């Protein structure tokens, strides 16, 4: 779970950062075989094989299928904690109390504007549950 | 209060450059001072 | 990376399928060798004149009966 | 490297191109229509930027039969034909291509 | 606690503002322009809620000189008149200002 998580979430970056390919895969085709093709062929070299599989699942739009990435992500390390799920929970409101209590620090946690390796460093240095400080992270 | 402020304190000219240009309009990214 | 996304992108009997129809204009998507002003055929019998070639989405005017014309069509 | 069609919208045709090989305004293109009896050589000319290396463009010829994805290269000059005392007595298109002689002022000094 | 400049197009200025503190329709904000001969304070009628704590105003003075990320405070008020009987035998601006002796109205009663 944690191994997958790590490679959804690595993945999704390689997704948001690569424009060209994600304006390009995000558009609907009659057969999986070109789908396969480029997953094939740029999934191999740094990513598992369980990550690669579930990739290989038609979404409305490219920012839809980024988040699916994400999404799966979450399930999988929220899955790994329950394998702990009152601790995670009710530190991951605590969270949501801190950032909603602190307009400027909520605000400046808004980083898709800035470099997101900044943004982590600074939120792994703000804030515990081990998980709960990684679903944040992620 | 503290750990924010912080990372705050972490964080020659302008500079723009051009992104779109035709019928004597040019939009320019960056500059943002002007 | 970018030589093996353009590479992959070029690789791509080709059908296509209606992804917006109305009043005697479709437009469809696939179709990635079509050229401009390209005769289509519907699964009706129908024509079409493929006028505008967006960069994911081929715009057709229709010729006879639209109203043989939906969504998820596929057109050749 | 050059660069590809990517739009066509009746006789105006946009083509992008690789990051920095982005040609002037007013720019002559070549791109090849392969179709049969219909094919010859396009012309185009920059007429815009759309940023992201993409640039719009005005066609010469009737676009009938141009596909998307096909190669365009950049002649790196406008538009040009051929001017000297030798043009007088001879019809010409807008590209300065004689119709009465057609491999006539090919040797011409050519103005933009 | 303050808002900050946004967008600007001609006489309209979108701002926006922390969580909680957006301010009604018809309030007046202040803004600071700060080049040399143009260096006045501006103020600023808001027209809508765009959401997203976004606002757009209307500016008084002309915006020529303002500049985007400039700080914008409520005055948590709408734009105020002084009104009395002293007001007669004067010459205001829009703003309630006397333009033939300079602060003179802001010792009366001021009205909505």
């Amino acid at each position: 779970l944690t191994n997958l998580a790590d490679e959804l979430a690595s993945v999704a970056k390689l997704l948001l950062s690569e424009t060209a390919l994600n304006k390009h895969l995000a558009e609907p085709t009659d057969d999986s075989a070109p789908k396969v093709r480029l997953l094939e062929r740029l999934l191999s070299d740094k990513v598992s094989a369980t990550t690669l599989d579930l990739l290989r699942t038609r979404w409305s739009t490219e920012s839809n299928l980024i988040d699916a990435v994400e999404h799966t992500a979450r399930l999988a390390l929220l899955k790994r904690a329950e394998i702990e799920v009152d601790e995670v929970e009710e530190q991951l409101f605590r969270f949501g109390r801190v950032l909603d209590a602190e307009p400027r620090l909520s605000a400046l946690l808004s980083d898709y504007t800035t470099p997101a390796e900044g943004r982590v460093a600074l939120l792994d240095k703000a804030l515990v549950n081990q998980t709960a400080a990684a679903l944040l992270s992620q | 209060x503290x750990x924010x402020x912080x990372x705050x304190x972490x964080x020659r000219e302008e500079i723009g450059t051009v992104i779109d240009a035709g019928d004597g309009i040019a939009h320019v990214e960056g500059l943002p001072s002007v | 990376i970018e030589g093996a996304i353009e590479d992959y992108v070029s690789s791509f009997e080709e059908i296509g399928t209606v992804i917006d129809a109305g009043d005697g204009i479709a437009h469809v998507e696939g179709l990635p060798s079509v050229m401009t002003q390209e005769l289509l055929e519907f699964p009706g019998g129908v024509l079409g004149v493929a006028l505008n070639l967006d960069e994911h989405s081929v715009g057709a005017v229709i010729l006879g009966e639209f109203e043989k014309i939906e969504e998820g069509q596929q057109v050749k | 490297t050059a660069g590809r069609v990517v739009r066509i919208t009746g006789p105006v045709v946009d083509v992008e191109f690789p990051r920095g090989s982005v040609p002037e305004l007013f720019n002559a293109l070549h791109a090849e229509i392969t179709f049969g009896a219909l094919a010859k050589t396009l012309t185009l000319e920059v007429a815009q930027h759309l940023g992201d290396s993409l640039v719009r463009c005005i066609s010469m010829q009737p676009t009938d039969g141009l596909v998307r994805g096909v190669e365009v290269t950049d002649t790196g000059a406008s538009i040009s034909v051929p001017v000297g005392d030798g043009v007088k007595g001879h019809v010409f298109n807008a590209l300065g291509d004689c119709l009465d002689d057609p491999g006539y002022g090919k040797d011409f000094e050519h103005w933009s």
